[PDB]
């Protein structure tokens, strides 16, 4: 069969 | 409001004790929940005293103060985040990851975490600007909970975007990683786990390396996580692992993924996360006999036979590519359990979906199924292909026939092909 691939801010005020 | 001018003088002075006042109250305006006035601080002109600060080595109070400041006004827009690179905090904070006070490292890691949160631009200039080797040094068998948490988050920040880093450039980390998976905390399992998802995804290079980090038990182990804040991602990387190539996805298979990733189609979990399960199974049902025959024994072949008929069309779609995978690279005897299992009737019902690309896997694992009868018809010296008739009586015949009027040059010339081959 066929292998198939995989079908912004981040950010954290203290 | 009316303590500002207080405040801004007590940063622009030289006496200690209004320096560490005013950029303590500072700190603290920064720190409300909603709506931080990050724009207001930026515009009082103390960001760059708050950059110096950071180098007074001689009053560690004062750098924590103004590195917890700094961190705030990166945690808001980009354009808040561009005046903190602009003042040069960056390398700063790289040299602040060897610092001597444990709560000056720990802000420096969180800032950090934060500029290179911000896109991948910001987070290669805080790799080009060396963060992540001293990130890790300053991390050992000692290191506080509190520590790890932050330093585990930033991590995530530099492995994290599209395009992705250099693997050059963070393969440091996968050491580092692999050891911090092995933790029971919820926060730092998720981020590690996220981490581990940004290095797996892409080539079969990358995904050599998380291997060889030694991390697939692990992660397997934490398919069965009941946080689905560990779950999703530690399945988004066994998911990225089995695209890779035979010997890659047998890595997984070698510690029951198989047995963890049917329990996930079988409790009763989000969606998403059943679709991410099926699309991990259609990767591995595209591998080689032996690793069929492992999806066959775990007794995922029912469920997912269930699936492709009855889910949610998300569900359904993978679960289509995965039985189809089976048909394609399965044994003669491998199909005939499939075919046993019932396949045949969803594989049908899928026929007439909006979905080209579905239309045609279904109908390539019908025509690897008609073949197959059509062998044990010759063995037999048999009048009829067994199979057929079974496609014949789910509907399935007429469904074929009808795609000689699909537009698709594919599915047409497919189902001429087999209902010559078949039914002439």
């Amino acid at each position: 069969l066929s292998k198939r691939p995989r079908e912004s801010e981040r950010k954290r005020e203290r | 409001g009316s303590s500002l001018p207080a405040m801004i003088g007590g940063v622009y002075s030289d006496d200690n004790n209004l320096q560490l006042e005013a950029t303590t109250q500072f700190r603290k305006l920064l720190s409300i929940e909603r709506s931080p006035p990050i724009e207001e601080v930026i515009q009082s002109g103390v960001v760059p005293r708050f950059v110096q600060f950071l180098t007074r080595e001689d009053f560690p109070q004062l750098q924590f103060e103004a590195a917890w400041a700094l961190t705030n006004i990166a945690s808001g827009t980009s354009e808040n985040t561009k005046v903190v690179i602009d003042h040069g905090a960056v390398p700063i904070f790289v040299k602040l990851l060897g610092s001597s006070s444990d709560d000056v490292r720990e802000q420096a890691v969180w800032a950090l975490g934060n500029v290179a949160g911000d896109s991948p631009k910001c987070r290669d200039l805080v790799l080009a600007n060396g963060a992540l080797l001293p990130l890790l040094a300053q991390l050992n068998e000692h290191t506080k909970l509190s520590m790890l948490r932050n330093a585990t988050w930033t991590l995530s920040n530099f492995c994290r975007g599209k395009p992705q880093p250099s693997f050059e450039q963070t393969r440091p980390a996968l050491p580092a990683l692999a050891r911090l998976i092995h933790s029971n905390d919820e926060e730092v399992l998720t981020d590690a786990c996220w981490a581990l998802s940004y290095l797996s995804d892409g080539t079969n290079d990358k995904i050599q390396a998380v291997i060889e980090a030694g991390v697939c038990p692990r992660l397997v182990e934490l398919l069965l996580h009941p946080s689905p804040s560990v779950l999703i991602p530690a399945l988004r990387t066994v998911g990225n692992i089995v695209t890779g190539d035979d010997a890659q996805t047998q890595c997984i298979i070698d510690h029951q993924a198989l047995p963890c990733l049917l329990s996930l189609l079988t409790q009763n979990l989000k969606k998403s996360i059943k679709k991410e399960a099926c699309w991990t199974i259609s990767n591995i049902t595209a591998g080689n006999k032996d690793q069929i025959q492992a999806v066959i024994n775990a007794g995922i072949i029912g469920p997912l036979v269930n699936l492709l008929q009855t889910a949610e069309f998300d569900i359904k779609k993978e679960a289509a590519w995965a039985i189809s995978n089976a048909t394609s690279g399965g044994s003669h005897d491998q199909i005939k359990y499939l075919v046993s299992e019932g396949c045949i009737k969803p594989l049908c019902d899928l026929l007439i979906c909006p979905d080209i690309r579905i239309v045609t896997v279904c109908l390539e694992g019908l025509e690897n199924i008609l073949k197959v009868g059509e062998t044990d018809k010759t063995l037999a010296a048999g009048d009829v292909n067994v199979f057929s008739q079974m496609i014949d009586e789910a509907e399935g015949l007429e469904k074929i026939e009808n795609l000689q009027s699909h537009d698709n040059n594919e599915i047409y010339e497919k189902a001429v092909k087999i209902l010559e081959a078949y039914w002439m």
